[PDB]
RNA sequence: AAUUUCUACUAAGUGUAGAUCGGUC
């Protein structure tokens, strides 16, 4: 019982970020559900634990389309994140919202989301 | 008194309406308790395999047919068809010997052999069961009893098979036609050179090994094409010129691989047979076998990657072969290779052109636009472009062998760098973990892939000739026309792909119930009565039908009123009702001997305030009290079942009590609260039936009549029809023009927003911005598939609304309809709207204006469902949109955007700078070339006469000017240049004069190229009329350099912002305005016309006739 | 993003605005 409990702790430090990432998911959904799909960010989509204060600029799957349509998961009720238009079908839930277009955006922008609007 | 009263119900129109059936009660149970699933499943399943044992069935009988069939007239056709025919009405007798040919062997398919126990219930239920050994599947065949609806749609499918029709699926064209035409080309191949490659090989080996048949010199014979048309004749003959295995470890190759193995010069300019056709009867499930399909076609090694490289070294042999001979196909693709090689498009076409100035052009040119068009349907006429005849096209220091194989290395090196980014996907343990339809590179590598090698393949498809045609190349033609049909076969890849990749992720699974009789509700309550075993039942809002079981059915006719309530009319008089009870069916119903599912759909909802659809006011108007027969019923009314394909584990909502965002910024509200839930798709989580109820219109009609000819007359005696541009814009995207039968501007508008009206409020909706930012959207996804298909459906839905509009247009205005013409041969490429999706609204136009209803009028009158209007024929072809049909007046437009809408001047002189020659020619054309300081403008007094192509105007003199300022879009750069800064900077420049009169000889002084260049610079600024930003939407302004009589120009910023727009706002309500003069002047030509004559009135217009009205009509 | 099916909505609260004949490649 020694490396088993090891890999606990880290399943528990992944719960813990999966749950941070979960918190701003919900907190984030609360001011991107308030914005008139207009002055909505465009967002870094992802189905992986994506980790906003940790986030990797290295890879080309970084994309910039304008988010909308985050509703439920109604067997475990989600906010769920289309990234193009509604005829898409590219839900996700995971994001993390980034400084405008796509090519080598800007870093983070972290809690700006009120500057938004 | 009105146009319409003539109009309506003249035809008849049959229309199926669908609506929703569930189930009410223990129905549900009771067909749970009769087992009704299995049979239904299992029945077809084997419906499958009867449709695939009958195409094995089939081909066993096309096996039987074509084996034993002789010929007698053979060889005329042979030796008649390669005498060099001498056409004193010959090729009519050889070609009429072929048909005899045709009624020979559509005579021996028609007269004997069986040819009636085939479509009927005896090769189903007699000589099937005898047939199909391992007597399982006869087990599978006997449970079809009387079901044969499906089978006779198949019988359907295979008489529209063999017919005398002789297309690509008739037998006797590919046969004759394809074998035998190849045949007697092999016989020329092989009569002309043949003792060059083989005496010794062919008659002691390949025929020891192959067959020890008769000898393949003599397979060039009449013996051999009665052999060859069966399956083993295919497999022999493929089997001696292609290959084959003869059943060891041999593997050997035919004769055209001798003919490259028998190395004369290391070139081998040697004939190669043609390949002859097999018979016409020879995943998409998954992503791992679509997949596999890419790891079996588009890898590394494969023989279509070789036969890439057998094009590669075509094109090297191409290099080191000649130049004559070889045809190229004519359409649009001569233009683009006229864009690869040479300057410009029609350059090459001018060179034919210069051909034709060898001809017919004379001293005092006489050309018109009957010159044009007959020289242009003699460009149409020639289509045999070779080689050598682009090489006489060829100016000096143009070669066409050398430009094109760059440039087509340019091309293939371009697909090789779509192929260098391709290398990494597949190498060793590609099995990709996530979903194809998930991840997005992988669809952008194999999207560009496939869009660069269709894109060759339409490229190499327009390098074809026409074919059958004189002497042509004998090596090149070869792995031509078959690594072309190697790559025809990546282009099913290509259909494979884009029609997997695409699927929704809701599927569509319906099928038609029977309940055990196959004599299903055929007709409505007949004198049969108990064969139908169901009727129509009726309960205020809802509807009920009355299946009943046979076993019971025999004795349930017990109809009692009952007096006291629940009275389910039952439909009669095959129209009226008959009462009945409510507790008798309830105990039907309750122990199971009864059916009853509901029609109902969301308009007999009570939850409802608003307007309901269309076929349920077709419905409540089917049994209404003062239906005289306008609506009436038919038979083959269907029940489809439809089962569930979204599971409840991938359900999606927007729950209770949460304030949600809102789409539309022009909604005046932001957010919206419900107190209940709100599901993405319920209505595919359930199953539910679905009720066809296939009703006809005016089946007994009232008039007879051509609509056409009573369209001229009511319109002679008329003095203000309308007419209602609708034309692709480059900014606005659809507008919308109403004019009056004189001329002034009644109504236009754009289409880039639809007013939505409900309840006395009106919403707008944007759709300019809506596909602006789906634009955005096919400017950046990595994908476009999945964002073309949307672009394609939203514009769909967006004609439906357009449609819409349309049909409130005819019913408010009751205009005659100019719009824009498909078959006019025009292509411009600019606009946002494509070809395909503007067929699909002329399609809906026709498919719409057969029978258009009216929903908010009244039932009583006519508009209503009873008596709707009738104002387009049926639908035949995309062929069928010629000139007229109906009220839609189809409109030819040439030159009605780039004109002037307040003069009529168009672009008739081609200011190209071509030498310093036609530029001292071009100044000393103009007759006055004169100066005035105060107007500080430029004036132009010329004449039509020193000008080529400019006979169609009627004066011939003409005062020209230079007003306001233009745009010179690149020296984009957004480069403004001004009018008299760029004269008097060229002038104050090179410091001639310009103070005095009469500088049209000062002018020509000079002998430096740049003052000539640029003056041709400042004649195509000031005859650019198109003077837009192609930035943001500022002012997309259309102002002219020709002033009217009336002594001002036009400038539209001054007549765009008003409340009354006596002239056109933008460039489209210029094209969209002068269509609608176009059918001005048709109405004209209704004016001049007598009665009979309106019979046979042009009304394709011309344009030296349009210049003549559009400049002498201004007013 | 709820439909007889399709499209743009939430649009006065399990809907609203239009359009659709046909089984066949
Ligand atoms: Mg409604
Ligand atoms: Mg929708």
């Amino acid at each position: 019982h020694n490396d088993e409990m090891y890999l606990v702790v880290q399943a528990l430090i992944r719960a813990c970020i999966i749950k941070e990432i979960d918190l701003y998911t919900e907190q984030l959904y609360n001011i991107i559900k308030s914005l008139p799909y207009d002055k909505r960010p465009n967002v870094v989509y992802s189905d992986q634990p994506l980790d906003p204060n940790n986030l990797d600029l290295s890879e080309p799957e970084l994309w910039a389309e304008q988010v909308g349509e985050c509703m439920r998961y109604a067997h475990n009720d989600q906010p769920c994140f289309y990234i193009g238009s509604t005829k898409r079908e590219l839900r996700v839930n995971y994001i993390v919202p980034v400084i405008g277009v796509r090519d080598e955006i800007e870093r983070v922008m972290t809690l700006e989301e009120v500057r938004n609007l | 008194m009105s146009k319409l009263e003539k109009f309506t119900n003249c035809y008849s129109l049959s229309k199926t309406l669908r609506f929703k059936a569930i189930p009410v009660g223990k129905t549900q149970e009771n067909i749970d308790n009769k087992r009704l699933l299995v049979e239904d499943e299992k029945r077809a399943e084997d419906y499958k395999g009867v449709k695939k044992l009958l195409d094995r069935y089939y081909l066993s009988f096309i096996n039987d047919v074509l084996h034993s069939i002789k010929l007698k007239n053979l060889n005329n056709y042979i030796s008649l068809f390669r005498k060099k025919t001498r056409t004193e009405k010959e090729n009519k007798e050889l070609e009429n010997l072929e048909i005899n040919l045709r009624k020979e062997i559509a005579k021996a398919f028609k007269g004997n052999e069986g040819y009636k126990s085939l479509f009927k219930k005896d090769i189903i239920e007699t000589i099937l069961p005898e047939f199909l050994d391992d007597k399982d599947e006869i087990a599978l065949v006997n449970s079809f009893n009387g079901f044969t609806t499906a089978f006779t749609g198949f019988f359907d499918n295979r008489e529209n098979m063999f017919s005398e029709e002789a297309k690509s699926t008739s037998i006797a064209f590919r046969c004759i036609n394809e074998n035998l035409t190849r045949y007697i080309s092999n016989m020329d191949i092989f009569e002309k050179v043949d003792a060059i490659f083989d005496k010794h090989e062919v008659q002691e080996i390949k025929e020891k090994i192959l067959n020890s048949d008769y000898d393949v010199e003599d397979f060039f014979e009449g013996e051999f094409f009665n052999f060859v048309l069966t399956q083993e004749g295919i497999d022999v003959y493929n089997a001696i010129i292609g290959g084959f295995v003869t059943e060891s470890g041999e593997k050997i190759k035919g004769l055209n691989e001798y003919i490259n193995l028998y190395n004369q010069k290391t070139k081998q300019k040697l004939p190669k047979f043609k390949p002859l056709y097999k018979q016409v009867l020879s995943g998409y499930t998954s992503d791992e076998e679509v997949l596999e399909v890419f790891r079996n076609t588009l890898n590394k090694n494969s023989e279509i990657f070789s036969s890439i490289k057998k094009l590669e070294k075509l094109f090297k042999n191409f290099d080191e072969y000649s130049s004559a001979g070889i045809f190229v196909k004519n359409g649009p693709a001569i233009s683009t290779i006229s864009k690869d090689i040479f300057g410009e498009w029609n350059v090459i076409r001018d060179k034919w052109n210069a051909e034709y100035d060898d001809i017919h052009l004379k001293k005092k040119a006489v050309v018109t636009e009957k010159y044009e068009d007959d020289r242009r349907k003699s460009f149409k006429k020639i289509g045999s472009f070779s080689l050598e005849q682009l090489q006489e096209y060829a100016d000096a220091d143009l070669s066409v062998v050398e430009k094109l194989k760059e440039i087509i290395i340019q091309k293939v090196d371009e697909i090789y760098k779509v192929y260098g980014s391709s290398e990494k996907l597949f190498d060793a343990d590609f099995v990709l973990e996530k979903s194809l339809k998930k991840n997005d590179a992988v669809v952008a590598i194999m999207k560009d892939l496939l869009d660069s090698v269709k894109s060759f393949e339409n490229y190499i498809k327009a390098f074809f000739g026409e074919g059958k045609e004189t002497n042509r190349d004998e090596s090149f033609y070869g792995d031509f026309v078959l690594a072309y049909d190697i790559l025809l076969k990546v282009d099913h890849i290509y259909d494979a792909i884009r029609n997997y990749v695409t699927q929704k992720p809701y599927s569509k699974d319906k099928f038609k119930l029977y309940f055990q009789n196959p004599q299903f509700m055929g007709g409505w309550d007949k004198d049969k009565e108990t064969d139908y075993r169901a009727t129509i039942l009726r309960y205020g809002s809802k509807y009920y039908l009355a299946i009943m079981d046979k076993k019971y059915a025999k004795c349930l006719q017990k109809i009692d009123k009952d007096d006291v309530n629940g009275n389910y009319e039952k439909i009669n008089y095959k129209v009226s009702f008959e009462s009945a009870s409510k507790k008798e069916v309830d105990k039907l119903v309750e122990e199971g001997k009864l059916y009853m599912f509901q029609i109902y759909n969301k308009d007999f909802s009570d939850k409802s305030h608003g307007t309901p659809n269309l076929h349920t006011m077709y419905f409540k108007l089917l049994f209404d009290e003062n239906n005289h027969g306008q609506i009436r019923l038919s038979g083959g009314a269907e029940l489809f079942m439809r089962r569930a394909s979204l599971k409840k584990e991938e359900l999606v909502v927007h729950p209770a009590n949460s304030p949600i965002a809102n789409k539309n910024p022009d909604n005046p509200k932001k957010t919206t609260t419900l107190s209940y839930d709100v599901y993405k798709d319920k209505r595919f989580s359930e199953d539910q039936y679905e009720l066809h109820i296939p009703i006809a219109i005016n089946k007994c009609p009232k008039n007879i009549f051509k609509i056409n000819t009573e369209v001229r007359v009511l319109l002679k005696h008329d003095d203000n029809p309308y007419v209602i541009g609708i034309d692709r814009g480059e900014r606005n995207l659809l507008y919308i023009v109403v004019v009056d039968g004189k001329g002034n501007i009644v109504e236009q508008y754009s289409l880039n927003e639809i007013i939505n009206n409900f309840n006395g409020i009106r919403i707008k909706t944007d759709y300019h911005s809506l596909l602006d930012k789906k634009e955005k959207e096919r400017f950046e996804a990595r994908q476009n598939w999945t964002s073309i298909e949307n672009i394609k459906e939203l514009k769909a839905g967006y004609i439906s609304q357009v449609v819409h509009k349309i049909c409130e247009l005819v019913e408010k205005y009751d205009a005659v309809i100019a719009l824009e013409d498909l078959n006019s041969g025009f292509k411009n490429s600019r606009v946002k709207v494509e070809k395909q999706v503007y067929q699909k609204f002329e399609k809906m136009l026709i498919d719409k204006l057969n029978y258009m209803v009216d929903k908010k009028s009244n039932p009583c009158a006519t508009g209503g469902a009873l008596k709707g209007y009738q104002i387009t024929n049926k639908f035949e072809s995309f062929k069928s949109m010629s000139t007229q049909n109906g009220f839609i007046f189809y409109i030819p437009a040439w030159l009605t955007s780039k004109i002037d809408p307040s003069t009529g001047f168009v672009n008739l002189l081609k200011t190209k700078y071509t030498s310093i020659a036609d530029s001292k020619k071009f100044i000393s054309s103009f007759d006055r070339i004169m100066y005035v300081p105060e107007e500080d403008l430029f004036e132009f007094a010329l004449d039509y006469k020193n000008f080529s192509r400019t006979d169609a105007d009627y004066i011939k003199k003409w005062k020209l000017y230079s007003y306001g300022n233009r745009i010179r879009i690149f020296r984009f750069d957004w480069e403004e240049v001004c009018l008299t800064s760029a004269y008097k900077e060229l002038f104050n420049k090179y410091g001639i004069n310009y103070q005095q009169g009469d500088i049209r000889a000062l002018l020509c002084e000079q002998s430096d190229k740049a003052f000539y260049s640029s003056f041709m610079a400042l004649m195509s600024l000031m005859l650019q009329m198109r003077n837009s930003i192609t930035g943001r939407t500022d002012v997309d302004f259309l102002i002219s350099p020709v002033k009217n009589s009336d002594g001002i120009f036009y400038d539209s910023r001054n007549y765009e912002a008003q409340e009354n727009a006596i002239l056109p706002k933008n460039a489209d309500a210029n094209g969209a305005y002068n269509i609608a003069r176009k059918v001005l002047w048709a109405i004209g030509q209704f004016k001049k016309a007598e009665d009979e004559k309106l019979d046979k009135v042009k009304i394709a217009i011309s344009n030296k006739e349009w210049l003549e009205y559009a400049q002498t009509s201004v007013k």
